[PDB]
């Protein structure tokens, strides 16, 4: 109310405060100032240390599944490398990757063979892989070329046996072992004791390996010196002991001063043998002592065993960010902004 | 061998099997077969089938009409032929197609029962 | 399936005569066939085995060629004794189709 | 059980017999033409200048084309 | 005159430098907390980035340990694997565990003619059917192994194989096998596969073998010779037989026996009488003795093909549109400093 | 101005500054335009990076998290699994019938269970374990239910009748001019001799060999005489006849012996020391310690092996390498906490400009 | 050092003894029942939508288990 | 072309002559020494405490090691 | 380890008799075990090997069965010479157990 | 065969091995064991051992009291009997458990030295 | 290449002497080496294969040794015949290098 | 066997070929080779060469006057010297160097035409 010593003091006192308010800005814009030099150093860090990082395993981790996936999807050639390499261009049997089961099927099929041995040959799928054979002929970066070859075959069902000899009282022995094919006016014989295959009703045999014989020497089982068959023999006047293991049985050769005895594992002793050829069978026969050479007859048991193992789980964690109420905590500075337009503009009213 | 059976009369309203006996052969690892002839048509083919495992086929215009079974112990064949009429009036043939055994049965006079 | 087209029904030649017949297929079939004959109120016989075989107890004036689609059946020195009804079967995949059925006649 | 034996005192032998048979007589021959696949070589850089996955592992088999081709 | 005029917009501008600092309670809050907003993302990637990827870095990086354990090191991994099945004895001999050059090196180590040394390394394939390894040190820095190759006396002997057939009493040969010239004897092979199957050569041990005199090639006119005693099997009944060699077949047909030459694209040749014939496999493929046919020539089959088709690798590189956006960054670098004109020129009022 | 009564001389003191700070009031809310507006947009730059993180970092990296990790199942599924992954490998090939038994099917200790398991005694089970890689080549396997979850094979091992009776392999040659037909190897046994015809039914091993017994011949004991005596009244025994003409000599295992005859021109030699000796019409033996070589005819033999050298294939180890991740986080937090000075200290004119209204 | 040899000018022969043996006659058999471990199958979703590594090589072993059943009869 | 046969109806027999041929008659043996290269053992912290790729299969191998040098004596 | 216990020590019979003798065992062991007399002041002597083999040189009257863990040793047509002390022995895995022993003995 | 030596003093404060000697046989391969036996406690175990290979064993109740030596040049078995009392005097055997060879000793006539 | 020195290129003996020559070389060469005689006028001829081999026809008084670098060449009881040119021959890698030659005499 | 033909004359300005054919011998599988001889110089290899395959060597010194050819139909080898002088004129041999066959050829006499 004093005009002069009014009017003017607490305008001094709003000057500093003016000043103040200029001196604000340096405490207000410098702070943020650097705080724009602060994302630039996460813009910078992002810069080398993220993005050229990450980009770069993702061709270099890409590789791999080029490279399980060249040994994944392309197996099948894989292992046919590996047989000719070490089998050296002949391999014997035939696998499964060298020639898959529906290929087998196919080429039985394709072939002009009558349907009454394609079912034989369908039946025995496994046998026939045995007598299969396969040649590498042409083999490049882009080609690969190799030989099947498959047995053919001219007779069926023709009965057969295995002989097993044994000496008999001079006292003598045999010559002959081996299969015996019935054959066109002819009995087929294979002297080699394996050219044959295995399997419980049927055999599978070579014929440029093999003897022909006249039918008559099935009458060989009764005489010796046969006027029909020169039956074969091997000379002896000096005794020898001898005991032959069949499949389905046993024939003993025992004599003399050797002590010979038959037996069962749940039986004991059954009983023992005199001088001469004797047969036992299987059923209640497991063990044969000659001599002092214990003999088996039937094969012996074992147990079972067990390797065991447990199935894994893999495990990772996903990812995550809360983002939602952080972004309306910008939301709310965002808000700051505006509502401080209301503090700007009706300040701002003062020019009119 | 093979020995086949009789004649027969099919009905509107019937379906019958027909033996067919292997007489004195390896049997059970060999194929069986069935034509039928009609003249004035000629001989028709019927179907195949193997004993002992079951291995059936079918002529599929002719599937429908009957079926394929087998005794493997008498070494018997039968085949069910259901509700047909005089257009397949016929001579049937039990009949095995080997290199071993070309066979043909005795044939089956089949015509309508009236 | 796969159809059999034979040339004709019946023939007419002299006795003692050589009679060469074919029927054809629609496609390759590797040799799987086989020809027959057939007599009246008789059963059938198979003559040439896998086109190629004759059979057992059948006499050697009885030929037989062919490997693709087309397929010879040739016969020599015909008798009164061979005069029978003659015909093919498909015998590769099933189905199994025949041939046109042909019956040998002399003369006519 | 159709498979059975029999035993010859006449001569100290035996027949195990039962069996039916077949023999080879021939060959059925054929040709199997399998190809493969493979990848193209990338355009990249990677983390390390040294692992060569795409090259060191595929010449590998390479390796072993030029090994078989000289067995003939 | 006026003293109310010039104190009442004194009074208005008092609020509005009262709502000047008022308004900075809505400037300077907003962006305090933005402070705290950017430390979220600080502790963002404090601990859910950084620790993250390297740990993948050592993780994934033993990858590149094992394949390359096992690129690198392949010629190792095969042989290993043979001796765990072939327990010590290998044959033949494989092309990882000798890698070609090195028996061509091995080749010529050894003290033996040029003569012989241009003959191993034409059948190279064949010699490595009759080579062996043996292991003999293996452990776990050290495998050592034995090679074995084999040694030859003689070369360039001539061979043949023999094919009998029983002649008509109707008698039987015994003696079948291969013939090789020697020094003052003639070598006989009893076994049917001591020798190895090549075109013209053929490869044999002498073990195994059995020496004869050369009037044997005689044998082939007479049977009761002098000179040697050519062996035999006695027969009286008949029986037939066929033998079907590499180039052709025997046959020794007889009686009620149909015995039947054909070819596969000309039907039947001819049959035959009781007796024995020889045929030659260029016109003869097949031949039918009793119901048992035979074949001569081999059959073809067909090609088949199994096909594949190549793959392709794909990904996607990183990016950021950073430099316009640093321009923003610029233009609010701009902001600041001509905030100062604004700053300094209202400032001059001191003096 | 002048204005009466209202600081007359003063009004360019006074209200001239009050004019003055009038637009400096006024350019201070308009540096707010320069101050609000460019941190308003740095609201959008943060938002910018916050939806580069949003679509371009952090759904990336957990796709891999799936699919790196199926190669530590795939990798993993072919290492700790891996005795089933050989034995597959044998039957695709061999064919149900596997020979010899590999060392993957069978690992070693469940054969010397094994062994301790069968009812046969200790005399041959110590045996078994002395032998234990020829043995592994008589056994056998063969599958027999092999499924998803099931894989079950039989194994198969061999059982002996006889132990420690005495062998040798013969070699015969032709004598003066005739030849033996006999030959093979020979077993004491009970009241008998075992004679094996074929030449390599027998397993090779310096002191031992094991055979088979369905495969054998049986000879009384007094055919050791056939040594002495050609034409032993007792037993004579099979001999091929020829008339005055063969040269051969035979190699054997630990000599070789020769038949050199007629023109044949035979000759022992030494690699060191040369040809120690020729030979005459008739039968000789030669031991191998000083003999290597012999010429019989053209034909040259080795009797001791032949010595090659040694070769090597080398490699050196490889090294990973990588590197870390880092940040320097302190500092630069320490300069947000700089700034978070300026903000608390900005609080000291706000109080005291703000004191003015009391 | 105890196998050594002889001869026999009489025959023209040789024995190359000192040897000691053992000769098959049975069989001794068992059975080995390994059984092995897996993994299940990850519900997520990956970088690409080709690679199919939990698929396209665990049936590949079933591919393998189809053939060897069907050499059995 | 210059391999060849012939006949003899003498004693229905053949020859199928035009060879030439060798004959094994000693040995000739030879040492391989192949050594192998590896790796070290890293020291980090990865992402799984239980994938063990550098030492599960690493003893693999010497899991080999061990079972062969137990088939000598 | 594994115990054997046996029935009794003596035993009364005639001359002539036939005697059965059985230990037991805790547990199976698979058939090896073995059988022995003793006389005193004199070696024993093994009689039944693997619990099935007469040793050579040994009487034909002499029996034994068993698989289990309980083996019967059965003798037949003792005389005045066959009176010895007799037992058992473990013989499959060490440590070795023996039987209890049985003095043979008649009429008492 | 064997042959075994002749009697024994034991004493408080010695150890002393017993020589057994392979007679005529061949011995390198197989085994040898050892039992001992008292009256009125019977037949009692001892051990086994193989030679020139060194598989030795040991009943563990005994284990401590001795130890197993042997020659393989002139097949001269040893066992190392330490300081015992009278409670295990006894007569000892040596004793081959083979199919080959089933054989026993001459026995050991042990007491104490006094 | 190889060098190969011998010691000399003359002799002087009596008849029916033995006499030894040896020429010597660089490196080992693994006894792939020959020797020769040669006649004035007339071919030569091989003597010593493999450094050890007396060829077909080529008389028994002919013998040779050595087996490192240094190879032996001893002739025993000469005579008048024998008076040839004689030399050596590298005969393992390719180039091939000779001995020096030596011409055999007598008394001088 | 083997054959070589005459005398020749080279020439400042001429390269000529010389014929050696195997007399009657199994050829195709076994080296030949050839060296020259000057007296006061002696023997001097020149190079060896397989027929029907093409193994072509060289000694270095002289592989740039001649070069090497063959017949594998009529077994004739042949060899181009190009245009030397007397310092080369020299005798010739043909010759073979097998454990079969050390043969030699009749010489070939050559000095410079003129
Ligand atoms: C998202 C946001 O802030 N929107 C506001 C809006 O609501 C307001 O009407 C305008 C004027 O004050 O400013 C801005
Ligand atoms: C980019 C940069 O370093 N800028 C600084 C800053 O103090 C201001 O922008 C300029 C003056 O105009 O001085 C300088
Ligand atoms: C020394 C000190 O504590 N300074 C400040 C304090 O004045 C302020 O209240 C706080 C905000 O929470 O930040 C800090
Ligand atoms: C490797 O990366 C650098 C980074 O700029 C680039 O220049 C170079 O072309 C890259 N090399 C390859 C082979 O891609
Ligand atoms: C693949 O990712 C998309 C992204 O949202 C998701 O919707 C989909 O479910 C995912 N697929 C699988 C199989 O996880
Ligand atoms: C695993 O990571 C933690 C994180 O701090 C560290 O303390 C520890 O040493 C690490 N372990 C290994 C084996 O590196």
């Amino acid at each position: 109310v004093s005009k002069v010593l009014h009017l003017e003091g607490e305008v001094n006192k709003i000057k500093s405060a003016l000043l103040s308010t200029n001196k604000a800005v340096v405490s207000l814009s410098n702070g943020v100032s650097v705080l724009t030099s602060k994302v630039l150093d996460l813009k910078n860090y992002i810069d080398k240390q993220l993005l050229p990082i990450v980009n770069k395993q993702s061709c270099s981790i890409s590789n791999i599944e080029t490279v399980i996936e060249f040994q994944q999807k392309n197996n099948r050639l894989l292992e046919i490398t590996r047989e000719f390499s070490v089998n050296a261009g002949v391999t014997t049997p035939v696998s499964t990757y060298m020639l898959t089961n529906s290929e087998l099927l196919s080429l039985i099929n394709d072939m002009p063979i009558t349907n009454d041995q394609k079912k034989l040959m369908s039946n025995n799928v496994q046998i026939v892989r045995q007598q299969s054979y396969s040649i590498m002929s042409i083999i490049k970066e882009e080609v690969l070329a190799y030989v099947v070859q498959l047995p053919l075959y001219g007779v069926i069902d023709t009965p057969c046996w295995k002989l097993h000899t044994s000496p008999l009282c001079i006292c003598l022995t045999r010559t002959d072992r081996g299969w015996y094919c019935d054959n066109a006016g002819s009995v087929s014989f294979f002297p080699q004791a394996e050219t044959c295959k295995v399997q419980s009703n049927r055999v599978f045999c070579d014929t440029m390996n093999s003897l022909t014989l006249p039918s008559e020497v099935n009458l060989c089982n009764v005489d010796i010196f046969n006027p029909k068959y020169d039956c074969k023999i091997m000379t002896s006047k000096t005794d020898v002991s001898s005991s032959v293991i069949t499949s389905l049985g046993a024939i003993v050769s025992c004599y003399g001063k050797t002590k010979c005895t038959a037996s069962n594992k749940n039986r004991g002793i059954i009983k023992t043998f005199s001088n001469g050829c004797d047969y036992v069978s299987n059923k209640g026969v497991d063990t044969v002592s000659v001599g002092n050479t214990l003999y088996y007859v039937n094969k012996q048991e074992g147990k079972s065993l067990y390797v065991k193992g447990e199935p894994i789980i893999n495990f990772y964690d996903p990812l995550v960010f809360p983002s939602d109420e952080f972004d309306a905590s910008i939301s709310q500075v965002n808000e700051k902004i505006n509502q401080s337009l209301a503090f700007i503009r009706k300040s701002d009213e003062l020019l009119h | 061998q093979l020995q086949q059976s009789g004649p027969e009369l099919v009905k509107p309203g019937a379906s019958v099997k027909i033996s067919c006996k292997a007489s004195g052969y390896a049997f059970s690892n060999s194929w069986m077969s069935w034509v039928k002839q009609r003249p004035g048509k000629g001989l028709e083919w019927i179907g195949r089938l193997f004993p002992a495992d079951g291995d059936i086929t079918y002529n599929g215009h002719f599937k429908d009409k009957a079926a394929l079974t087998a005794d493997k112990s008498s070494n018997t064949a039968y085949i069910q032929l259901s509700s047909l009429t005089s257009e397949d009036s016929a001579v049937y043939f039990c009949a095995r197609m080997d290199n071993s055994e070309v066979f043909w049965g005795q044939g089956t006079l089949v015509t309508v029962s009236a | 399936d796969i159809l059999l087209t034979q040339s004709q029904k019946f023939m007419s030649t002299s006795v003692g005569d050589r009679v060469s017949i074919t029927c054809k297929a629609s496609q390759n079939v590797r040799t799987g066939v086989s020809w027959y004959q057939r007599k009246p109120g008789q059963s059938p016989k198979a003559l040439i085995y896998l086109a190629s075989n004759r059979h057992t107890g059948v006499p050697d004036r009885f030929t037989g060629r062919g490997s693709g689609t087309d397929f010879t059946l040739t016969i020599s020195e015909v008798q009164s004794e061979d005069l029978a009804d003659y015909f093919c079967l498909q015998h590769w995949t099933v189905p199994y189709t025949f041939g046109g059925g042909t019956k040998l006649e002399i003369k006519r």
